[PDB]
RNA sequence: CCUGUCAAACUCCAAACUUACAGACGCCGUUUGACGCGGGGAUUCCGGUGCGCGGGGUA
RNA sequence: AGUGCAAGAGCAAAAGAUAGCUUGACAGUGUUCUUCCCAACGAGGAACGCUGACGCGAAAGCGUGGUCUAGCGAACCAAUU
RNA sequence: UUAGGCGGCCACAGCGGUGGGGUUGCCUCCCGUACCCAUCCCGAACACGGAAGAUAAGCCCACCAGCGUUCCGGGGAGUACUGGAGUGCGCGAGCCUCUGGGAAACCCGGUUCGCCGCCACC
């Protein structure tokens, strides 16, 4: 990379198809999940807050609590435990 | 410069010109020869096919072209014939002219990229082939290996 | 069918687009209505740099106000055709514009459910001409 | 529309019905909605909740079935619509509903309009309600006081035939009373 | 349920091509598994496919190697007949090769390595460099295919 | 309208493939204790070649 | 189009424009990610909370500076609260 | 749902166009400014009060495919590209065979002029 910031290499994962643009629907923004439920992650280009770090797009973790409205998410990036703190416009249930 | 340097289609494509200056000027002077007014309405087509995937220097193709409508003044000045070279050298050509430090090269140059079994040019004649000579000369001023072809023609 | 699809005067603006004003005063006698400032936009060469800043007036009037005001604007004008819109709509003239329409033109001007006026429930020049003309003058 | 890059609006945004960027704001608290909504002749008041396939009304009040309960005036006014959002309220609090935040959709946070009114109604049914008392009408008004005094300047009845020539905000009364006890689907 | 059969040797050959040879019990050149039919079993023998020779033996086949080659998960002990007999649910060799081929058990539910060391083929095979269509040995075979094979390791 | 061509820093499209999680089979672990946790001791931080994909370069 | 400035990305009853009001560019303390994929490492950065005090709004709510990714600095010493 | 309200998916729903519907009821347009409220100027809008009139807009209902979109058949194409293998070919660039996958453009013919959820309602 020629630099090293978080967008570096984002212009593919954070941009929308043209027909996807514009504010997206707030149905799956207030989804509710449940502790131990498998999410998927995956950032929502139109929508700003509650974000995780570009690297774990793709990532299904587990909800395990909140923390104010956005939920807390266990993955494991290779082989290190971590924990993503990540809003309902940005997960999917799996399944 | 011998076309060794860069008849092969090995690098990356190269033909960006909001990211390239001082691309120089192309020598192909016409790419629609012969009768331009009237369209293919006529009884022979024939094509030059070239053979391998190759990189054609502006030069080359120039030379060519010349070559071979030049001589297809066996017809005359406003013969009735169309003559089209239907490729258009987009790749821009590097060299590095330090030694093998910051060796991006400069721009020198331009060159096609044709695919083997495309045809460079396209010829329309009446039963009067004095173009599949025309082109056993151009031929002979490009890299590949080549196939002269007739399409609409079954007067033989 | 007819009643709702006659057509009526909404709004004539009479505007003065001055360069840099005292003209409002006429404006507010000539209709009977206080005046609007006209803030211009882009910065130009004829000293007109200024974004915001009043550069005119202009008066929307509607109703009676309207009439009472056409009923001796109109008078004071002669021309007709080809100076018309293609909605029904002409400009005279300090300018004096006319709009027309039919009876629901409240439904693309409304907050909810908003639309646009179908071309068909549009009004023509033509079917302008008619109304106006249909009222204390002549067209051409 | 013009090619396959074009962008069309959600279906409720192309018909301005649904302001979206509202809505999520109200779907924040977590509570559900009081959607206050008005027509020309009546209003109505729902109260909304989320669902999987679209929204669930628990409850709702319409002006039109206020004569059910003895109502004998017009529909589209002050009195009429605080009736509906205390008959909505308390079909709502029989619902096991107790709490909601108040939609308004597309109209304006006018102070003293009906929607607010609406919105004073559902409260007094029992129901909690984020507000903000001096944005309401001064009861009197909610009474539907301004317009029989309207009718005070009359000469000519404010309502054509209808019932009473100088109307009744006691009639108002009358049926707020009822509705505070009792009587069927409440 | 095809027979597998490693052709070709370990050195060079992918990693994860090698720990597929492994789960389906082949360590060694020569040696022989038999493999049930199904997607999973299917995706597995694709990847091994250049390593490897397979195909569905003939029930005589089946049965001539499994009395030559057969082994208890433990011990020196000859899978005869009687072998059979005495420690499987089948009365002999034939009955376990036909449940076997049917798909029924396996040589590990039976109490047998899940392998039959094989020995190399007398006459030598048509080569590890080429498929069969291509006069090679390796790929599936045909089912006449596959018992040469066997047949002249046995 | 017709007609001639292109893109590492274009995309209305779009693989093979790589990848998160889960189940299934396989293989493996429960006296050969896997997975994991804590601690002691390192060496190592000039690498090279083939194949596939490369970027630079006439090479 | 515009959104202060590279480039890429986001945004239309708005994240843009106009107007009005306001000082959350607030104090205290954390959780987490990043810095450093995997995989240890500081300063810095960001996301998301809480406690306290406030601003605006009818209210849900928004405000932990600018739509997002650059704009940054240890120990010792000094001055300051 | 003989016309309503809140939505989910967010063009299969867009663009354009045709026909039908309101006798009491609905939504509207519509009529009108004493009030709550309102226009940097206008009861245009917003807000409030109301039915003399109308179905012409909107809206609802039925339908049309010209454009845009979604999916499918046949053709393009098992082509292009590609994971695995090869003492196969080629001066080389590169190609070929086996094995496992498999496209885009475009043409021709169908589909599509939204579907579904909650509530209310001769
Ligand atoms: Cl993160
Ligand atoms: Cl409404
Ligand atoms: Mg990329
Ligand atoms: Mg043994
Ligand atoms: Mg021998
Ligand atoms: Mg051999
Ligand atoms: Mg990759
Ligand atoms: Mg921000
Ligand atoms: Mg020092
Ligand atoms: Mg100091
Ligand atoms: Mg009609
Ligand atoms: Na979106
Ligand atoms: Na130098
Ligand atoms: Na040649
Ligand atoms: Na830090
Ligand atoms: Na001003
Ligand atoms: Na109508």
């Amino acid at each position: 990379p020629s630099s090293n910031g978080p967008l570096e290499g984002t212009r593919g994962k954070l941009k929308n198809k043209p027909r996807d643009r514009g504010t997206s629907p707030p149905q799956r923004a207030v989804e509710e999940f449940d502790d131990g439920e498998k999410v998927h992650l995956k950032i929502d280009p139109s929508v700003p807050n509650g974000r995780f770090h570009p690297r774990f797009d793709g990532q299904t973790g587990t909800v395990e609590g909140k923390q104010g409205d956005a939920y807390k998410v266990d993955i494991v990036d290779g082989g290190k435990e971590k924990t993503i703190i990540v809003t309902a416009a940005h997960l999917r249930r799996q399944e | 410069k011998p076309g060794a340097m860069y008849r092969n289609s090995s690098k990356p494509a190269y033909t960006r010109r909001e990211y390239i200056s001082g691309i120089p000027g192309k020598k192909i002077a016409q790419f629609d020869m012969g009768n331009n007014g009237a369209g293919p309405t006529y009884p022979a087509q024939v094509e030059l096919v070239v053979e391998k995937p190759v990189q054609i220097r502006h030069n080359a193709l120039e030379a060519a072209r010349v070559a071979a409508n030049r001589y297809v003044q066996n017809s005359g000045a406003a013969a009735n014939y169309k003559f089209r070279i239907r490729k258009f050298p987009f790749h821009v050509i590097r060299e590095n002219k330090d030694g093998m430090r910051a060796p991006f090269g400069k721009p020198v140059g331009t060159a096609a990229r044709v695919h083997g079994a495309n045809h460079i040019f396209i010829a329309w004649v009446n039963p009067d082939p004095n173009v599949e000579e025309a082109w056993r000369r151009a031929k002979m001023k490009v890299t590949p290996t080549i196939n002269i072809d007739s399409s609409p023609a079954g007067n033989a | 069918f007819h009643e709702m699809r006659e057509p009526r005067i909404e709004k004539v603006v009479v505007h003065m687009g001055i360069g840099h004003a005292n003209a409002e005063d006429i404006l507010g006698e000539i209709t009977g209505q206080m005046p609007v400032r006209t803030k211009a936009k882009r910065t130009v060469g004829e000293f007109d740099i200024r974004e915001g800043d009043p550069i005119g007036a202009k008066v929307t009037l509607r109703d009676e106000m309207a009439e009472e005001f056409l009923q001796t604007a109109l008078p004071l004008a002669e021309l007709a055709t080809s100076q018309f819109d293609d909605t029904g709509n002409f400009s005279f003239g300090l300018d004096v514009t006319v709009n027309l329409v039919r009876p629901g033109y409240r439904v693309a001007k409304r907050d909810k459910a908003s639309r646009s006026i179908p071309t068909k429930h549009r009004l023509n020049p033509a079917d302008a001409v008619a109304f106006i003309e249909s009222t204390y003058d002549v067209e051409v | 529309a013009t090619g396959p890059r074009y962008k069309v609006p959600m279906r409720r945004r192309r018909e301005a019905r649904t302001d979206y960027h509202q809505r999520l704001r109200l779907l924040k608290s977590g509570k559900p909605r009081l959607v206050a909504r008005k027509s020309n002749k009546h209003v109505r008041a729902q109260l909304v909740t989320l669902g999987p396939n679209g929204d669930d009304t628990l409850a709702s009040a319409h002006s039109s079935d206020l004569a059910e309960y003895g109502w004998e005036a017009p529909t589209g006014n002050m009195p009429s619509a605080y009736l509906t959002g205390l008959l909505a309220g308390l079909r709502a609090q029989e619902a096991g509903v107790e709490e909601a935040v108040l939609d308004i959709g597309l109209n304006s946070p006018t102070p003293g309009s009906k929607v607010f009114a609406i919105q004073e109604g559902a409260i007094d049914a029992g129901l909690d309600i984020p507000h903000n008392d001096d944005v309401l009408a001064d009861w009197q008004r909610t009474r539907g006081a301004h317009i029989a005094e309207y009718d005070e300047q009359l000469e000519e009845p404010l309502y054509s035939g209808d019932f009473d020539a100088a109307d009744l905000p006691e009639h108002f009364d009358e049926l707020r009373e009822t509705l505070l006890d009792g009587d069927i689907e409440l | 349920m095809h027979a597998l059969v490693q052709l070709r040797g370990e050195v060079n050959m992918h990693t994860d091509i090698q720990d597929t040879l492994e789960m389906l019990n082949i360590h060694h050149v020569n040696h022989c598994t038999l493999v049930p039919e199904t997607d999973a079993y299917r995706g597995m023998v694709a990847k091994v496919n250049d390593f490897v020779a397979f195909g569905e033996p003939s029930q005589e086949t089946l049965e001539t190697v499994l009395a030559t080659r057969a082994e208890p998960l433990e011990g020196d002990a000859d899978v005869d007949d009687e072998w059979v007999a005495e420690h499987t649910d089948y009365d002999d060799i034939s009955g376990l090769a036909f449940a076997l081929l049917s798909e029924e058990t396996t040589l590990r539910e039976q109490g047998l390595s899940p392998t039959l060391r094989l020995h190399p083929p007398r006459g030598g095979h048509d080569g590890v460099k080429h498929p069969v269509k291509e006069g090679g040995q390796l790929g599936k075979h045909d089912t006449e295919g596959i018992d040469d094979l066997l047949e002249a390791m046995r």
